[PDB]
């Protein structure tokens, strides 16, 4: 399964979804910045609507244990 | 690790499979809970920079935990650079070079390195900074993962 | 594997069966999976490569891969030899002879030969070299193994 | 089970089928040239005709992951 | 097995009881599988013929294959026979008698023999000898079994 | 799981609350004058009525054996 196809269900918790993407960026071999690039843009934008209108609402500069308290209720 | 020979040196030697195998089943046992970090301290016990990463990275499975981890180890690893300054001028021949945070995460120092830091005189404890780094790390861990 | 003895000298000294075994039982669990490279690694702490074919022969199951990889190490020893040239005019009594893919995969050479190469003064890392080819042939199969 | 009874079905994946070739072919104690001779014939041979069109298309010079990837959805 | 001590001599030292074991694991897991010869071969490292016929002696089961690999050893043995005539005239008090079929079997040897063969220079390779025709055995039964 | 939100159960006997206390107090990683507070605050308020009630009658001072006897029949 490729990376661009992980994405988060609409009753998954975000948890869940978080483990599998770093699961499979885990089988992903590109450079340091590339994967960089994913981890801010690809999670969440395959985030579902709940979530990621709560995501967009940190702003930038968040970090995973903030993200991952963020979204415990959706 | 590095551990004491008969002959009254230290001297490298590998890690056994029962011990590699007893990392693997604590953590599939019991997960985040605390127990995990004595344990951990126990087993880690004379190990090296390296072998740290190999129980690290021979992990399977909680990938958002293995993520949080590696990030603070990271900044812990930057905060290490940021309080100690490299030091001045050229390395001396007569002596060897002064470790990084990236040198005590074992990434960009070698083995033989590893041991010349620690077995040299005075030695460096390197292992005792990156376990204090998963230890913190893993208090992070542990606080989350309460439900 | 070639490990250091007690008086201070580097012999070869037989492989255990919980060793075995261990490679087995990894192999049947966790199949293709990343934490299988470290894992080996590891395990191949001090190998030969006529160690490495036995590892590698002992596999049951996953042919498919068994023989991607196969084809991998041919591969990867056809460049050795295509990199490498043979040297100038013939071999020295005074000296042992340059290793080609074929040796490095243990195939051509022989247990002496290859204790000759790793314990003479400067040592020769066939072994490192045979792994890397190993772990470039791991990446190939795990990127394939992906769903 | 001998070699020439290694066939693929019209339902099974490509890849069990050469799983199951390279495991006979594993049993088989012939010369290299005999056994590069078999590869290149005999598993296409007795590919189902889905993959075998596929397999067509590919041409020579093909290697084992680029065949494996190319009959994947059939 | 005939092994090498600290000292730096080769001597007789006992197979241990988890190898025995493992030996008979394999037999009943694998049955005829052919990863059963890379892993003969590797617990056979070393071996003497009577721990072979040790070995094969202590397997249960599968008795039609046992038969014939009895078969292939004494044809094997008639084979080298055959092919080594004895040698001219008187053995002389010097030195130590050639070995026939049945010797290389084990059968016609005693433990004391097998190590004058071996451990004296030059040395000369029954283990190895018997090891083909097990193979060779091996092979026959293999393609036997294939179904 | 926060520490405010352990609580004894109406059926549930003091002893199994007690272990559920100081396995969550194992997590809790505060100075130890306030872990000294949480233990003789938090553990009898969130106590069920019936041993609360009980506790009362033990006075201050009481340790812990003299507790977990206190409340069995409860």
């Amino acid at each position: 399964t490729s990376i661009l196809d992980i994405r988060q269900g609409p009753k998954e918790p975000f948890r869940d979804y978080v483990d599998r993407f770093y699961k499979t960026l885990r089988a992903e071999q590109a450079s340091q910045e590339v994967k960089n690039w994913m981890t801010e843009t690809l999670l969440v934008q395959n985030a579902n609507p709940d979530c990621k209108t709560i995501l967009k609402a940190l702003g930038p500069g968040a970090t995973l244990e903030e993200m991952m308290t963020a979204c415990q209720g959706v | 690790p590095i551990v004491q020979n008969l002959q009254g040196q230290m001297v490298h030697q590998a890690i056994s499979p029962r011990t590699l195998n007893a990392w693997v089943k604590v953590v599939e046992e019991k997960a985040f809970s605390p127990e995990v970090i004595p344990m951990f301290s126990a087993l880690s016990e004379g190990a090296t920079p390296q072998d740290l990463n190999t129980m690290l990275n021979t992990v399977g499975g909680h990938q958002a935990a293995m993520q949080m981890l590696k990030e603070t180890i990271n900044e812990e690893a930057a905060e290490w650079d940021r309080l100690h300054p490299v030091h001045a001028g050229p390395i001396a021949p007569g002596q060897m070079r002064e470790p990084r945070g990236s040198d005590i995460a074992g990434t960009t120092s070698t083995l033989q390195e590893q041991i010349g830091w620690m077995t040299h005189n005075p030695p460096i404890p390197v292992g005792e900074i990156y376990k204090r780094w998963i230890i913190l790390g893993l208090n992070k861990i542990v606080r989350m993962y309460s439900p």
